[PDB]
């Protein structure tokens, strides 16, 4: 999606194993290694496309086009904030005006607001890295009984021998 | 075991029909068919798309989402969601909501509300963070 | 040779803040907006701020303006040796079209 | 990443014309309002004029108004300023810079161009 108009995939009633996003350019946790020892009511992926230069404003604190008129981070988020380059897939010769952001507005958003009430990206194949796009996920954390939760592990089946065993818990 | 149980020899509300019933720590629900004419569920607070409400309709769906029922549901039972899943005679059930689980049970034999003893065994363990206080057959 | 008055020149130490006035006419600044340029010499001028209060991307927050009466000012903060540039003003006329002062010579 | 690249940085005998071309790429050129701007040696910056993405105003300052023109091809994103009539007073740096954004229109903006020397 563009990140005027970013779309939001609701992640519940599932195994969250991050270990296959951990094991990208950017991966930043507001311990990702820890991930998978998390339950969580929610886990939502916020999806969008930035020039290389906005990276850095989808964080808490941060200010900026994005963090203020796009795609805005709480303060206290939790969460991931997870990023690649996509110069080959979202860049066009002239300028690819499929992707669009949010150049002006009366005042700034609120976290997690989406405002598609407008500038189109220069994404081409031969911009400098600070122009180029990158495809941005965002996964929130919302901390029920909860429906998210990391994998479970096992070995094998032992008999006819004393052995410390745990089923299910 | 102590447990919440429906007291032997209690008395039972029998409907011909179907308001808006009160719930409260859970409640037994037992139907009796021949043109099998009951779908389902429908519980939860207000119902009116300002808290979540849990929709159960006989495949079986399951949602939970800011539903706004109409004031006599029967398809018009209504007009931002959580949670969705899909899978002469007597048919028994238990509908209980503890620390944020709804719990149900049945049991399905062969046949007023006939004498006899059996167990109802567990259908499904449904993780939903819903209040609920009040509910209403779906015909 | 100018409608938009400025100042020949500002200067100050580095670290230290200044300020840049901009003067005209009611059809000058009154009832219109006031944007301000960073003429670096070597190459082209770029926008500073616009409508007033406004930044573009890439210009940080040590430089900001604002609009009052029929006056315009831009502040600059924090001075760096990199900022020894050529600051002008501009606006849009009611009676003229477009309108830029003589320019005014920020030094170390 | 916009880019606006000038030419005819020539020198033209008084009396005579010149026509500069500004090609454009980097951002969406039909939709957008572009400007001229000269700057004449030892002085400020001299707006010239500027023309809307649909043609549907053009506006020039006194001293070049009357004898410039100015016009552009949204098929070739390039933007054209025709002048005539020279005087040496005209010696300037030209630059080709864009507006703030679409549809609208008031001053030059952040993205301006090299420029190039026109001698009279
Ligand atoms: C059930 O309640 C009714 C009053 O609604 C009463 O007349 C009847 O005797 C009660 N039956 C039993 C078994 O308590
Ligand atoms: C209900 O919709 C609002 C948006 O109007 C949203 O913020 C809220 O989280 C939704 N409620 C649930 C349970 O998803
Ligand atoms: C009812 O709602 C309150 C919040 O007002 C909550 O604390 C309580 O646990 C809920 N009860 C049930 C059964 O969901």
């Amino acid at each position: 999606a563009s990140v005027y108009a970013w779309n939001r995939k609701r992640i519940s009633n599932c195994v969250a194993d991050y270990s296959v996003l951990y094991n990208f350019s950017t991966f930043k946790c507001y311990s990702p290694t820890k991930l998978n020892d998390l339950c969580f009511t929610n886990v939502y992926a916020d999806s969008f496309v930035i020039r290389g230069d906005e990276v850095r404003q989808i964080a808490p604190g941060q200010t900026g086009k994005i963090a203020d008129y796009n795609y805005k981070l709480p303060d206290d988020f939790t969460g991931c904030v997870i990023a690649w380059n996509s110069n080959n897939l979202d860049s066009k010769v002239g300028g690819n005006y499929n992707y669009l952001y949010r150049l002006f507005r009366k005042s700034n958003l609120k976290p997690f607001e989406r405002d598609i009430s407008l500038q189109s990206y220069g994404f081409q194949p031969t911009n400098g890295v600070g122009y180029q796009p990158y495809r941005v996920v965002v996964l929130s954390f919302e901390l029920a009984p909860a429906t998210v939760c990391g994998p479970k592990k096992s070995t094998n089946l032992v008999k006819n021998k004393c052995v410390n065993f745990n089923f299910n818990g | 075991t102590q447990d919440l149980f429906l007291p032997f020899f209690s008395n039972v509300t029998w409907f011909h029909d179907n308001p808006v019933l009160p719930f409260n720590d859970g409640v037994y629900f037992a139907s009796t068919e021949k043109s099998n004419i009951i779908r389902g569920w429908i519980f939860g607070t207000t119902l009116d798309s300002k808290t979540q409400s849990l929709l159960i309709v006989n495949n079986v769906v399951i949602k939970v989402c800011e539903f706004q029922f109409c004031n006599d549901p029967f398809f018009r039972v209504y007009s931002n969601c959580t949670f969705e899943y899909v899978s002469k005679n007597l048919r028994e059930f238990v509908f209980k909501n503890i620390d944020g689980y709804f719990k149900i049970y049945s049991k399905h034999t062969p046949i007023d509300l006939p004498q006899g003893f059996s167990a109802l065994e567990p259908l499904v363990d449904l993780p939903i963070g819903i209040n609920i206080t009040r509910f209403q057959t779906l015909l | 040779q100018s409608v938009l008055t400025q100042p020949p020149s500002a200067s100050g130490t580095p670290g230290q803040r200044v300020t840049i006035s901009c003067s005209g006419s009611s059809a000058n600044i009154g009832s219109n907006t006031v944007n301000w340029y960073q003429h670096l010499p070597g190459t082209a001028p770029k926008l500073l701020i616009y409508s007033n209060n406004q930044r573009p991307s890439g210009v940080p927050d040590r430089f900001s303006g604002s609009k009052s009466g029929t006056s315009a000012s831009l502040a600059i903060s924090g001075l760096q040796s990199e900022d020894e540039a050529d600051y002008y003003c501009a606006a849009w006329d009611d009676s003229l079209k477009g309108v830029f002062g003589g320019g005014t010579k920020l030094t170390v | 990443q916009v880019q606006l690249v000038e030419s005819g940085g020539v020198v033209v005998q008084p009396g005579g014309s010149l026509r500069l071309s500004c090609a454009a790429s980097g951002f969406t050129f039909h939709d957008h309002t572009m400007h001229w701007v000269r700057q004449a040696p030892g002085k400020g910056l001299e707006w010239v004029s500027l023309i809307t993405w649909n043609g549907g105003t053009i506006h020039y300052s006194d001293s070049v108004k009357g004898r410039f023109t100015i016009s552009r091809d949204n098929s070739k994103n390039s933007l054209y300023l025709q002048m005539n009539s020279l005087r040496t007073e005209d010696t300037a740096l030209y630059y080709c810079a864009k507006d703030l954004g679409r549809g609208g229109w008031y001053l030059p903006s952040d993205a301006w161009g090299q420029g190039t020397l026109v001698t009279v």
